[PDB]
DNA sequence: TTTCTTAACATCTTAACTTTAAC
DNA sequence: GTTAAAGTTAAGATGTTAAGAAAG
């Protein structure tokens, strides 16, 4: 019988390629492929920001880049990360909250209603 | 152009082209530090972009030729070089630089046509000293070149860094200011 | 379209070079029963270009009669004959790593290798349109190439010349050259880059290995541009510089030790 | 100048919501399944040879294939050049002493079938004694010759010619008369457009595709072109 | 004293980019 | 206001060799 193509490659995938190639399922991350080598944004990156949002203060980058994270991550990326997060594209206003982590989808949501209401949407992120 | 790419393939330059003050630095650059040290050119740090090939090819169009090792860490005046290379017309040249024609080059030939522009063009110890190149600020990023930072080859996500870095110098040049 | 009447566009102005004849003395011709088994050192001395013009009898052609690639390590190439120099041999596929290896048993090192592309004759005919003896391939030559523009229209790919092969299939001859150095303080002197390593030329489908006139004209000047010094320039050298081992018997190129097997 | 900089700090600013606009929406198509350019089925390695686990490919490959790779296609990092040269290539990336190269459990990874190792004018010689001592029969070369985009030869640089194409040498190592590998195809010569620094032409995978049809192949050293369906990569920047 | 790495060395072609004369 | 027609530049998977870092 002819090797099924797909399920061997998920199989190859899921036991000898790195973590950001693949994933859990063993699907072929586009995600990694669509970016810059080594300017991709892995899901413990963005775990990492959520972490630092609320556990430091949502501005203040350095702290966060040289703590929660490596050191290694650039502010401007950190800053845009976060901008994604809170839906908006100045987190000015939001200039360090500090209160719980388990509202930023809250926030998230409530900037989402406001740009469909306003006609704001634009690619998920309400534009002030 | 295409950002997903490796970075092995489709090497650039940054730096498209040459500028005249660029090639002004370049003229007095090579004055100094030798025609041919191309490493202690860059490492020193007076070309924002150009790579070794380009300052390579406009020491060559600069001269006039292409047999840039008679000069090999020898600092002489590019004008007369330039003007003794348009003098003579039995000659074969493409982008105005003189080709040799003739025999391959030998290594008593180089050191001889050394030691003999170094005894024709070479400069005194007094034109060695008074020529100072721009001293660029190492605490700089890509400033202005709005149609520099804009490029293609970039991501949006490394212009944007650029631009912030930028930004955040026009913010410490006011602060300075006021 | 394909751009045909750039890559064969040598084929208009290389001229072959008619031979100078024995009685004069810009050539040299030597006859010998077989090249391989033949001391060469008194044939020929500070030689410069050596070009094996060998006829390999390889599997993939049908039964031509060629030459053995094991009778090559016979071959006597001594210091004396060349120094420092480049030779440049016929090689075809599944002798190509016994070229090499047989050529570093001798003392030389592989430098480079040339590619001849064969288009199709029969091919470029047919979308013209729509046993040869050597004489009618040279006029549907000669016609192909002044009818080249009509042919403008048409693929490369569904002109190149595919000729039978175990593996894949057979578009291209190629020849290697090596180098000898002997010594590194007396410095052979070449035009580097002078011409490219893969040219294009139309060839009949029966045995392409075998390159024609017109085509080892090609070959011959890309020889001469490549070692300046080792043209015989009548009345300043002593010896002839440049040696052709099995060569033509009525084609003997003016400035070569030229070799006959015979 | 202050007005000039008030200028352009506007205008800074208007460029940063402009590339913040793109940026949002282009991860946003990618939150949102953006399907990239490498087919589903590859396979991408991101590990350097001389520390990678080859025995994780090969049990791996018997545990789900049941068979070991039918093709190798190898284009090495060869001493060429730098990364910041004077006169002609720009070679951006690590090069490989050829006993690294030499010291791939090559051998222990094919069992029959066919190596594709791409070659220089430097290490053809080297790339044929590569073969020899991985127990392989050198017994065909493809010649891809470099097309510009108008269709003339895109020729390079050389020492005694101007290379203007390169050689991928394919030996052969056992079993290959049987009915997987089809012989007599294709053709020796790829005259195709030079699309890249050591951009490998896209038509000696059809090639292998029309040597060994639906079979596991094998790319030592890929870069993110060199992805496609039914085919294992490795590199470093994979 | 011997060898190993880096930089710099020329002899070439073609497309892309830039500049310029002409209708 | 375009247009086609030269200059110009970088880019291309070269081998070789003088000049030291490094092991004697
Ligand atoms: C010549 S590139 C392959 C290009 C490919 N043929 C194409 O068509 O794009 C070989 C790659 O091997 C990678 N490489 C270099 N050194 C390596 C190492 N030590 N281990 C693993 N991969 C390496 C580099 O990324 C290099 O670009």
């Amino acid at each position: 019988q002819p090797l099924d193509f797909t399920q061997y490659a998920k199989n190859m995938r899921k036991d000898l390629s790195n973590q950001d190639i693949c994933l859990e399922d063993g699907a072929l991350n586009h995600s990694y492929f669509l970016t810059k080598k080594g300017q991709y944004w892995t899901p413990l990156n963005q775990k990492a920001l959520q972490r630092g949002i609320e556990l430091f203060g949502v501005g203040n980058w350095k702290e966060i880049n040289y703590d929660e994270f490596s050191g290694k991550a650039n502010i401007v990326e950190l800053e845009l990360r976060t901008c994604m997060i809170l839906g908006i594209n100045d987190i000015t206003e939001y200039y360090g909250k500090k209160i719980s982590e388990e509202e930023q989808e809250e926030i998230k949501k409530s900037n989402i209603a406001k740009g469909k209401k306003e006609n704001k949407l634009k690619d998920n992120i309400y534009q002030k | 152009f295409q950002h997903n790419q490796s970075k092995s393939l489709w090497n650039y330059t940054l730096s498209p082209g040459w500028r005249e003050e660029e090639v002004k630095i370049l003229k007095s650059a090579l004055q100094l530090f030798g025609i041919g040290k191309w490493k202690k050119i860059m490492e020193s740090g007076c070309l924002p972009g150009k790579s070794i090939g380009q300052i390579y090819m406009q020491t060559q169009r600069l001269l006039g030729q292409q047999s840039l090792g008679d000069f090999m860490g020898l600092q002489i005046d590019l004008e007369a070089v330039f003007n003794q290379n348009m003098k003579k017309q039995d000659v074969l040249r493409k982008n105005n630089c003189i080709i040799n024609t003739g025999d391959n080059p030998t290594k008593e030939e180089r050191k001889r046509r050394i030691e003999q522009n170094r005894k024709i063009y070479g400069l005194s110890a007094k034109q060695i000293a008074e020529i100072k190149l721009p001293k660029v600020k190492k605490h700089a990023p890509q400033y202005m070149t709005l149609e520099d930072i804009e490029n293609e080859k970039f991501t949006n996500l490394e212009i944007l860094t650029h631009l912030y870095n930028l930004k955040a110098e026009i913010v410490r040049r006011l602060a300075e200011q006021g | 379209d394909n751009q045909l009447s750039l890559l064969l566009k040598w084929r208009n102005d290389k001229i072959p070079l008619k031979s100078a004849s024995e009685t004069d003395n810009k050539c040299k011709v030597v006859n010998v029963k077989n090249i391989f088994k033949s001391d060469l050192s008194k044939y020929g001395a500070n030689l410069q270009a050596l070009f094996i013009n060998a006829l390999w009898k390889v599997k993939s052609r049908k039964e031509k009669e060629g030459l053995n690639i094991n009778d090559l390590s016979n071959l006597k190439i001594p210091l004396s004959l060349m120094k420092n120099g480049i030779l440049f041999i016929w090689s075809e596929k599944e002798i190509l790593g016994q070229i090499v290896e047989i050529m570093e048993q001798k003392g030389f090192t592989y430098i480079e290798n040339f590619s001849i592309m064969f288009l199709g004759l029969n091919k470029c005919l047919q979308s013209i349109n729509h046993e040869k003896s050597i004489e009618q391939v040279t006029q549907e030559k000669k016609f192909v190439m002044n009818n080249l523009d009509i042919l403008k229209s048409t693929d490369i790919n569904n002109l190149f010349l595919r000729n039978n092969y175990p593996y894949f299939k057979k578009t291209r001859h190629t020849l290697l050259m090596f180098r000898r150095i002997g010594d590194k303080n007396q410095k052979l002197e070449l035009r580097h880059q002078r011409t490219s390593d893969v040219v294009f030329e139309v060839t009949d489908e029966q045995d392409p290995s075998k390159v024609d006139t017109m085509m080892k004209e090609y070959v011959y000047q890309m020889i001469e541009t490549l070692l300046p010094k080792a043209q015989f320039i009548p009345g300043v050298d002593k010896h002839l510089k440049m040696m052709e081992l099995f060569a033509s018997t009525d084609n003997y190129r003016p400035g070569w030790i030229s070799v006959i097997e015979k | 100048s202050k007005k000039g900089l008030q200028g352009l700090l506007q205008d800074i600013e208007k460029r940063i919501l402009h590339y913040k606009q793109l940026f949002f929406k282009e991860q946003n198509e990618i939150a949102n399944g953006k399907r990239s350019m490498v087919p589903d089925n590859s396979i991408p390695i991101c590990s350097d040879v001389t520390k990678l686990n080859f025995q994780a490919l090969i049990d791996a490959q018997m545990r789900h294939a049941g068979k070991m790779f039918d093709v190798i296609m190898m284009d090495p990092p060869w001493q060429l050049s730098s990364s910041q040269p004077s006169r002609g290539v720009a070679i951006a990336y690590d090069s490989l002493s050829d006993e690294k190269i030499q010291n791939m459990p090559i051998q222990s990874l094919q069992q029959d079938g066919f190596i594709f190792v791409w070659a220089i004018n430097a290490k053809y010689r080297v790339t044929i004694k590569m073969i020899e001592n991985w127990g392989y029969k050198l017994v065909d070369e493809i010649t891809w010759v470099k097309k510009t985009v108008n269709g003339k030869i895109a020729k390079g640089h050389g020492f005694y010619l101007q290379h203007a194409k390169e050689s991928c040498l394919i030996g052969v190592k056992g079993d290959v008369d049987n009915g997987r590998f089809k012989k007599n195809i294709a053709s020796d010569v790829i005259f195709s457009e030079r699309r890249g620094q050591s951009q490998k032409p896209e038509e000696i995978y059809q090639y292998i595709n029309q040597l060994c049809p639906n079979g596991n192949y094998l790319e030592i050293f890929a870069r993110r072109n060199n992805l496609h369906d039914n085919w294992v990569s490795i590199g470093n920047e994979l």
